[PDB]
């Protein structure tokens, strides 16, 4: 029928919880600098 | 539909794709950066340190545990870490703070881990191999040792201990 | 039974399960009791009491490392990515190879399991010189891994041969994959192959007595990290090709699926040093170079979440489903075939952050060696991987056999199968919390109650998991000897074909299919990549060795 909404939605939660995650650890990496 | 949604996942496969890419270069761009930068004294020294792990602690540097630390420039100061079986020497290994400590680090036995709880010190030992890493502690207090190698029944317990002087 | 006589390859490919379960049920007995151990809670005595054999945590870490991690998935890589192909084909494999490789598995599992169970190579599943273990657990090692080179060459008759009868025509999709993935898997091998003809073999011997651990565990590395992949893509294959038939669609793309497995036959033996961040001896630039790769590499399972997911989404919508959310609920959530699998994938997804952290050179300080790493993998191998394996025994278990499944195993299943991954969601939490609270793994905490005091709301989890993932095992090897030791026997259905997916395809395909169906060529491609990443480093290497005696510490 159209867009792949739900899909869409699956590869956005996984963009947050690769950048929640990668952000998270790279200030924990300054932070004991 | 079926090949309506073909296309339209072909599609937005292709910007996926693109979005990506970019963001793992930005990924590239960031790593890069720290690696332009002080906390990049972390990476173990490229070149190769070798040394007979069977005479290390009898002959040379590591060989007496109150020759340990050695200034070696004007605020820079090399320690002679060793670590065996179940502990480190020196025993607590004593450092001052703004100060840069070039930590050479092996072991006589097994491989050992060096995790120093505060900071990005994490480095593995290899007998007969010299760990060379750079660090400057802005913070002063009580610094432990860890091993996160399996180094043998007693690893859990091997711990050490960096005396950092504010 | 008629079955295994005109299809034999089910005969062969029951027994490579069936061996392959029994390890997995026996080193995941270790399991709960390493859950308790990172919850604070010393279960051991306990367990010592149980099996009076085990001597101590590093024994069972190494039981639970080797027989899962090893064994376990080697098996089941040889099962799937040998079965699948001779299915897709209708060809019956080498049966005389089949068996052989078999028999060496068979007789390299035992070989090594002895001096595991008698204590005499308690060096994890890792086995890292100088900590020397007993030659035959080394030998045991080499003779297993050995039996995949017979499988390599079983699946490339099998692909030779039917190129032969189809002069030109394109590799079917199935074929292509586990060509690649074999191709993918020799190159890898190599690492290890040669770490175990050059030293650990002969080591442990006693024909020399040292062993350079810097190079001991490169060249482990080498095979080290790809045999992920290899754990992995028998999974990928059964997500890409049967899944979308499990959700009621379609794989939505072939040339996705095989663009993905083309990668990693490229990208998954050039990244190895991304496990040897912490160590010496190992220029920074060329830590960065395998750093950039190993970002590379997480691209082909980026693809696979975008095509798997739209295949389920099309699947989803097939079944009567609605909006944005709707399709989710619209998939066949009475399936051990189909939910298995996807859990893994939702527990794949903090799992995939968890690999590109650790990929970010630096970053690894942060993480190396402590239980967030086991956090990590946990979430790949121990959910997706092994789901993927058991809900598969739904389908695959009375194609083979005729055994028919009742109502009763197949909601048993949905218990083992939703346990299983709570479980894992919970020790995820748990093990990365205590990865970023500065946890060493491999390690028995238990017995220093008072040395990780900062640790309190973590530990719970692993104790509280611990239990969860005690029941849900029990469970599991009830309800799979409930299912191999009934007789009832259907024979119709164990000659039923396999649920493979239709093959969604447009115009470009073809194009694209063709260019990556020059399989002789790409495979020259990722052999020149290796060369070109360890080559230097290795002959740096090679030039200046410093072998050190042997050690044991258990
Ligand atoms: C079978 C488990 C294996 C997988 C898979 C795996 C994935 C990765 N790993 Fe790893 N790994 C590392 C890098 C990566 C990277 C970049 C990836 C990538 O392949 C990950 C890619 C994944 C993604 C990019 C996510 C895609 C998400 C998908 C595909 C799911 C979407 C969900 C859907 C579609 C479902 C929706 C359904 C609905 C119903 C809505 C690094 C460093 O670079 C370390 C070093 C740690 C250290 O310090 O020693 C490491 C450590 C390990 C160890 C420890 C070894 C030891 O004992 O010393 C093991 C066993 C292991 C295995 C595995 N590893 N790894
Ligand atoms: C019964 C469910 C399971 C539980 C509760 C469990 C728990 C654990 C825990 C707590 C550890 C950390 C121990 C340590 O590093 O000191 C561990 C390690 C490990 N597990 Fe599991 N696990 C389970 C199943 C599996 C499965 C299915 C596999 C693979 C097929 C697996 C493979 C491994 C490997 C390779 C390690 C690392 C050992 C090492 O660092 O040497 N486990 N497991
Ligand atoms: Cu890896
Ligand atoms: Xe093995
Ligand atoms: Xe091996
Ligand atoms: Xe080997
Ligand atoms: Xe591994």
């Amino acid at each position: 029928e159209e867009k792949p909404k739900g899909a869409l939605a699956v590869i956005l939660v996984l963009t947050l919880t690769i950048l929640v995650f990668w952000l998270g650890v790279y200030a924990v990496f300054f932070a004991r600098g | 539909d079926e090949h309506k949604a073909h296309k339209a996942i072909l599609a937005y496969e292709k910007g996926w794709l693109a979005f990506s890419l970019a963001m793992l270069f930005v990924f590239i761009a960031l790593i890069a950066y720290t690696l332009a930068t002080h906390t990049a004294g972390v990476i173990p020294a490229g070149k190769l340190e070798r040394v007979d792990p069977t005479t290390v602690r009898q002959e040379g540097p590591w060989a007496d545990p109150a020759q340990a630390v050695v200034q070696t420039g004007p605020n820079q100061y090399t320690v002679y870490v060793l670590a065996f079986a179940f502990g480190y020497q020196p025993n607590p290994i004593e450092v001052p703070q703004g100060a840069e400590i070039v930590f050479k680090i092996t072991s006589p036995d097994v491989i050992h881990g060096f995790h120093v709880e505060g900071t990005n010190i994490n480095v593995e030992v290899l007998p007969g191999e010299v760990s060379t890493v750079r660090y400057t502690f802005k913070r002063p207090g009580e610094y432990r040792i860890i091993c996160n190698q399996y180094c043998g029944l007693g690893h859990q317990n091997m711990f050490g201990t960096i005396v950092v002087k504010e | 039974s008629r079955v295994y006589e005109a299809y034999p390859e089910k005969k062969a490919t029951l027994y490579f399960l069936v061996l392959g379960f029994l390890a997995l049920i026996v080193g995941s007995l270790f399991g709960p009791f390493q859950a308790l151990n990172y919850g604070n809670v010393d279960a051991y005595p306990l367990l010592k009491r149980l099996l009076p054999f085990v001597q101590s945590y590093y024994q069972g870490l190494t039981l639970h490392g080797v027989l899962n991690a090893i064994v376990f998935t080697q098996l089941f890589a040889q099962a799937i990515m040998v079965y699948l192909p001779a299915r897709e084909l209708n060809m019956r494999p080498n049966m005389g190879l089949m068996w052989l490789s078999w028999w060496m598995a068979f007789i390299g599992l035992v070989v090594a399991a002895l001096p595991l169970l008698a204590n005499e190579a308690t060096v994890l599943y890792t086995f890292y010189p100088p900590l020397k273990g007993h030659w035959a657990f080394y030998l045991g090692a080499s003779v297993f891994v050995l039996s995949t080179w017979v499988s390599i060459y079983i699946v490339l008759d099998l692909w030779r041969r039917w190129k032969a009868a189809n002069p030109g025509k394109v590799t079917p999709l199935v074929t292509y994959m586990a060509v690649v993935f074999w191709l993918m898997w020799f190159l890898a091998s190599l690492g290890l192959v040669l770490e175990a003809v050059l030293f650990l073999l002969p080591w442990s011997f006693g024909l020399v007595e040292g062993v350079d651990p810097l190079v001991a565990r490169t060249l482990f590395w080498w095979t080290g990290h790809p045999i992920v992949y290899f754990w992995l893509l028998p999974a990928y294959a059964i997500i890409y090709t049967i899944l979308p038939k499990q959700a009621g669609g379609k794989l939505v793309s072939d040339p996705m699926a095989r663009l993905a497995f083309l990668l990693f036959l490229l990208l998954s033996t050039p990244v190895g040093f991304h496990h040897q961040f912490a160590d010496p001896g190992i220029d920074p630039t060329w830590k960065m170079i395998h750093s950039v790769l190993t970002l590379f590499v997480a691209v082909p399972s980026l693809m696979t979440a975008f095509t798997v997911a739209a295949s389920l989404e099309f699947a989803g919508r097939l079944r009567g489903g609605r909006g944005l959310f709707g399709w989710i609920r619209a998939l066949p959530w009475d399936n051990p075939a189909f939910v298995a699998p996807v859990l893994g994938l939702l527990g794949f997804i903090p799992g995939g952050a968890g690999g590109i952290v650790n990929a970010s050179f630096t970053l690894d300080y942060v993480v190396h060696n402590t239980a967030w790493v086991p956090g990590h993998f946990h979430l790949q191998v121990a959910s997706l991987v092994t789901l993927t394996a058991m809900g598969s025994l739904y389908w695959l278990l009375p194609n083979l056999t005729g055994k028919p499944i009742s109502d009763a195993q197949r909601r048993l299943g949905l218990a083992v199968v939703w346990l299983w991954f709570l479980g894992m969601m919970i020790m995820a939490v748990g093990l990365h919390w205590a990865g970023l609270l500065n946890v060493p793994r491999r390690a028995y905490i238990a017995q220093v109650p008072d040395a990780y005091p900062h640790a309190a709301v973590p530990m719970v989890f692993n104790v509280l998991a611990g239990i969860v993932l005690l029941v849900a095992l029990l469970l599991f090897i009830y309800g799979l000897f409930s299912v191999l030791l009934s007789r009832e026997r259907k024979p119709e259905l164990a000659e039923a074909p396999l649920p493979f997916a239709e093959v969604i395809s447009g115009p470009e395909d073809r194009r694209l299919v063709l260019a990556m169906d020059r399989i002789g060529f790409w495979f020259a491609v990722a052999a020149i990549l290796v060369v070109l990443a360890y080559g230097p480093t290795l002959v740096q290497l090679f030039g200046h060795l410093n072998p050190v005696p042997g050690w044991r510490l258990w």
